[PDB]
RNA sequence: AAGACCCUGUUGAGCUUGACUCUAGUUUGACAUUGUGAAAAGAC
RNA sequence: CCAUCGACCGAUCCUGAUGUGUUCGGAUGGAUUUGAGUAAGAGCAUAGCUGUUGGGACCCGAAAGAUGGUGAACUAUGCCUG
RNA sequence: GUGUAAAGUUCCUUCGACGAGUCGAGUUGUUUGGGAAUGCAGCUCUAAGUGGGUGGUAAAUUCCAUCUAAAGCUAAAUAUUG
RNA sequence: GACCUCAAAUCAGGUAGGACUACCCGCUGAACUUAAGCAUAUCAAUAAGCGGAGGAAAAGAAACCAACAGGGAUUGCCUCAGUAGCGGCGAGUGAAGCGGCAAAAGCUCAAAUUUGAAAUCUGGCGUCUUUGGCGUCCGAGUUGUAAUUUGAAGAAGGUAUCU
């Protein structure tokens, strides 16, 4: 039936928590390598590049 | 049918309910299209605002006395006090409500004030007005520029002034007077007429 | 003018003058066909009040309709079900005799639009009505700004859809707490109250 | 999700956990609240006493808005004072300059008397008040002012 | 006008009163010189209904309470019965003068 | 058989109730002697 | 050939009647359709 | 957290102060009574298994009941023409 | 521009027409959450002019509040197994 | 020679019917089913049957809601609320006012003496710059076609110069 439940509600604060946690994880080189990214030849994470 | 310790339920599903199921799969689509309609309607009449100016009214019902909200239109007396005819007010973005009456002073003053602010900010173009002045103005959001504001509750500091009778006793006596009003003024007559 | 006098006089249906007129006219109407054209309104003030004008393209028909209730048309009175549904007599049609008059006249003059109608007479067997009709195709109607609206196809057979004064009465189309069930249409309101509304993010 | 349900674990077992003798059938015992007075009386009298019968009087066309009167107790009353000036009000408040508390504008109908006030004069505005609530307010040097 | 407190008789908040010009729709029931004139002529042309004549005779025989019961049955309500009985006594009083 | 007639059926052929039927009976009941004032052999003058 | 006999089921159906509950029809009254005269008894 | 004796709020029974629209008010003190109450809040929201009720409701299965239609090429009976 | 024209605004005086076998009442049937009767319809009775309707417990008495029926048109937000 | 009523014509010119089904406006109207039986109830004011539309329909500018410090055409969503209430007060059933929002838009007749002028309108004919304009002739119409008013008002006499 179409009236099966398709979308799911998440508390907005918990969703923000997960977003913050994922942003923090992006600065951990071991996590980035485990995730599969080829970041072996980058000096430091976070990688910040100029506004040009 | 009835079993272990559970709340007794009222699930009304004994008609052919599945023939009448409305799933709002189109919630996002209708949001987007309603947004596009607002865009087209605003572009049609720019720089004239899309929203007519609305009055500020008290909400009825002892539960909602404290609040004040937007009404349907200004009364004939409110427009009279600002010097604007009802049939002319409709042509300059002011709503009119022939049904609402002004029994008191406060709402009347607030709406006369709103009307004066709107008239002070209004610019009516005519055939002499050039395209460069018409291009000078941006389509203003009227409900944002003239928001309905709740009057602030009293706060701050003031002197303490204790009446001899308590508030509780005042309320009890008021209830008692209301309750026995009818029979006491029947006694007052029948004792008087017998005099 | 005279229309005010006619208005007040037609409210004295039990005076000797009106009783005499009703008797004679009821006999005359009962002599003619069940549906016949009327050369003019028998109550011009009443017809005016309901939208009639003495113009080309305005037409008056008269019709008689049989009085009483609606016998249930089942063979030999058998209804084949529960006792609550066994009734045959003392049953009542949910539309009035006025609407039946309008609908039958509309069926006979199918090129016209039914504007409104009024009672004219009554005996024990029949009620008599006069039906006001407008010709959508007549230029005197199509060029008249006060009556152009009835040319639009959304008013096709408005008497069959309960859209005249009598129809809107029988449909219960009136404002307030006494008409909660029928205010916006009975079946529409029932459907709305019996619809499960599911959103994407179910609360 | 279906993969975590016991339906998956019952696959290959004849009765799907419903028993060989009893045999999950359509509606043994009736549908809904059937038999509440006959063969389900032993449930209703134990877990839902009061279920059957009439108590009290009817109220045609009850309007719940007539009865709106949210309650606030004295132990909570100072939350209504502005949070940035609460500390100052607790120190400087006197008989000639006391904080005003408009309970109705904060959405309350009656001030009840549970708890203890700060020993500081206040001016309390309310539609209704309990006898003890006013007595405790007057005892710290305050007053209740009736509003409508 | 209101007491200013939430209980008792005449309860509610005090507001500064403002006078309201009466709506023209509030005059609906008032008679006019046009209608009174026309109705008097129609009464002369029409005359009284059978229950109205039967109701005159009751009042002439000092049957007020008896005329009132008939007028309530004929018209339907006690309020309308009272007005019709008053109307018919003015019909008798004018007849003598 | 009983479906066919008020006289039908039974383990002998017989009417089973009085064959004199009320004038006020309804269709399906009026079989036999309808609203008979009398029955039996007529004897004597009339 | 998922016994047609028998029993069970809060499963039926055909038929009957002084079962329970109704019903077409029919009959009886009132009111309306429904007007115009006269007489004799009664009533205020 | 548990056993026990109290105290507080509402219902019920009694008592009945200063007072009075003299019939209202209800100070104060009692009572093997009563409540899904108080006595330094615990809830709201999302998700998961299990359990419940209404839904075709684990799957397949009646004898029945209803609404609207189609048949007298067989056969029953009358009529018309052979 | 046929503008001694059409319209609007303000003040003063006198007026101010406003829908009937309809409203309403009884009763019958049906329907409604509408309960001494929610709407609808049949039959009987049948109005008025500060009158009429409503004010969710029947009635009479006295007030109050609120609208203005028995004639009419009208985009949008709503529905959509074609 | 009019008039009224009523006819006829292959008279001049038009109009209606039938189709489609998802949604729409009405009429008519079940039973299976639930109540562990069953009749009121429920299923359901549903299916089937009938009439009538459009791109939406219907509703709609209060004979409304309220009881407040009052709101202010209609419609929909969220909430009210599985609540008030209805119900072999069983099984079951069940709205409205307020509040937030989407969208917002208002009006037309009848009842009035043009009475110093039926000022109104269909049709025919001619003509043109043809969804029509002009001219003319019958006809409709005083048992009332125009202008003027619609309760928020408004009218007839004045008014102030305004716009
Ligand atoms: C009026 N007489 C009282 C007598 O009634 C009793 O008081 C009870 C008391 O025991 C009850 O209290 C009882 O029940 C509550 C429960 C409801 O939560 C418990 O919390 C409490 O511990 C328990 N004692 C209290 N609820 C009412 C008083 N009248 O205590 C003795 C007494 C003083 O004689
Ligand atoms: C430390 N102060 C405590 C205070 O916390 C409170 O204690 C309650 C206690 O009275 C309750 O317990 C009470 O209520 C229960 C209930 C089941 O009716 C009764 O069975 C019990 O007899 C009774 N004492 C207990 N359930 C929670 C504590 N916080 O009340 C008692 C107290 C001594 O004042
Ligand atoms: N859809 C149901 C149609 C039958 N109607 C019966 C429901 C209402 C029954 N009356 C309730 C009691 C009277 N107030």
């Amino acid at each position: 039936k179409t009236w099966r439940r398709w979308n799911v509600k998440v508390n907005h604060n918990e969703k923000r928590y997960a977003t913050a946690s994922a942003i923090a994880a992006s600065a951990v080189t071991s996590l980035v390598l485990a995730r599969g990214h080829r970041v072996e030849q980058v000096k430091e994470l976070p990688l910040v590049v100029s506004n040009e | 049918a009835i079993s272990k310790n559970l709340p007794l339920l009222n699930n009304h599903f004994r008609k052919h309910w599945q023939e009448r199921v409305r799933v709002h799969f189109d919630q996002a689509g209708k949001k987007a299209s309603r947004r596009q309609s607002r865009l087209r309607k605003a572009a049609k009449i720019a720089p004239r605002p899309i929203d007519a100016l609305r009055p500020v009214v008290r909400a009825p019902t002892v539960k909602y006395n404290r609040k004040v909200r937007a009404g349907r239109g200004f009364t004939l007396a409110e427009l009279k006090a600002v010097g604007i005819a009802p049939k002319y007010a409709r042509t300059i973005g002011i709503s009119v409500d022939h049904r609402r009456q002004n029994k008191s002073q406060e709402t009347f003053d607030a709406n006369v004030a709103r009307l004066q602010e709107y008239k002070s900010k209004l610019v009516i173009f005519d055939k002499k007005t050039k395209a460069s002045e018409v291009a000078s103005f941006e389509q203003v959001d009227v409900s944002a520029t003239f928001p309905v504001e709740q009057p602030a509750p009293e706060s701050g500091l003031r002197a303490v002034e204790v009446p001899e009778q308590t508030a509780y006793r005042t309320l009890r006596l008021a209830r008692n007077e209301k309750k026995y009003k009818g029979i006491r003024e029947k006694r007052a007559k029948e004792k008087a007429e017998a005099e | 003018g005279a229309y005010k006098y006619l208005e007040e006089l037609q409210r004295k249906k039990q005076s000797d003058v009106m009783r005499f007129l009703y008797r004679v006219r009821c006999w005359e109407y009962r002599q003619k066909n069940v549906i016949h054209r009327a050369s003019r309104p028998s109550r011009p003030d009443k017809a005016r009040r309901l939208g009639y004008k003495a113009k080309q393209g305005f037409v008056i028909y008269r019709i008689r309709v049989r009085r009483g209730g609606r016998k249930r048309p089942v063979p030999k009175g058998a209804t084949y079900g529960k006792p609550t549904n066994q009734g045959v007599n003392q049953l009542k049609y949910q539309k009035s005799l006025r609407s039946t008059a309008e609908e039958r006249v509309g069926r006979r003059a199918s090129n016209l639009r039914v504007l409104n109608s009024y009672w004219v007479n009554q005996d024990s067997t029949y009620k008599y009505f006069e039906v006001i009709l407008v010709d959508p195709s007549h230029k005197a109607i199509r060029r008249d700004a006060r009556y152009n609206w009835i040319v639009n196809p959304v008013h096709k057979h408005r008497e069959a859809r309960g859209l005249t004064s009598a129809g809107k009465k029988s449909r219960g189309i009136n404002k307030g707490h006494l008409f909660n069930k029928t205010k916006a249409g009975r079946r529409h309101t029932w459907k709305k109250h019996n619809t499960l509304s599911l959103w994407r993010y179910r609360s | 999700p279906t993969r975590l349900t016991k339906t998956r674990k019952h696959r290959g077992n004849v009765s799907a956990g419903k028993g060989r003798i009893g045999k999950h059938r359509k509606h043994p015992g009736g549908r809904g609240k059937a038999g509440g007075q006959h063969h389900h009386r032993t449930n209703l009298d134990k877990y839902h006493p009061g279920y059957f019968g009439k108590v009290g009087m009817r109220y045609f066309h009850k309007q719940q808005n007539h009865f709106w009167r949210p309650e606030i107790n004295l132990d909570k009353l100072w939350t209504l004072v502005d949070s940035e000036k609460k500390d100052e009000y607790l120190s400087k408040s006197s008989a000639s300059a006391a904080p005003v508390i408009d309970t109705l504008a904060h959405g309350y109908g009656k001030v009840l008397g549970k708890g203890r006030l700060p020993e500081v004069p206040v001016i309390v505005k309310a539609r209704f008040v309990s006898k003890l609530a006013e007595e405790k307010i007057r005892a710290v040097g305050g007053v209740v002012e009736l509003v409508a | 006008a209101k007491s200013g407190i939430a209980a008792g008789v005449n309860k509610g908040r005090k507001t500064t009163a403002k006078e309201v010009a009466p709506k023209i729709s509030y005059r609906k029931g008032a008679s006019s010189q046009r209608t009174v004139f026309v109705r008097s002529i129609v009464k002369e042309v029409a005359g009284l209904a059978p229950y109205e004549r039967r109701l005159i005779e009751l009042i002439r025989n000092a049957g007020e309470k008896r005329a009132k019961k008939l007028a309530k049955k004929r018209l339907g309500t006690h309020k309308r019965a009272l007005r019709k009985v008053e109307e018919m006594t003015q019909v008798i009083a004018e007849s003598r003068r | 058989n009983p479906v066919d007639h008020p006289h039908g059926g039974g383990n002998h052929q017989h009417i089973g109730k009085a064959s004199t039927i009320s004038r006020g009976a309804v269709s399906g009941q009026k079989a036999g002697l309808i609203a008979a004032r009398r029955t039996g052999l007529l004897r004597g003058t009339q």
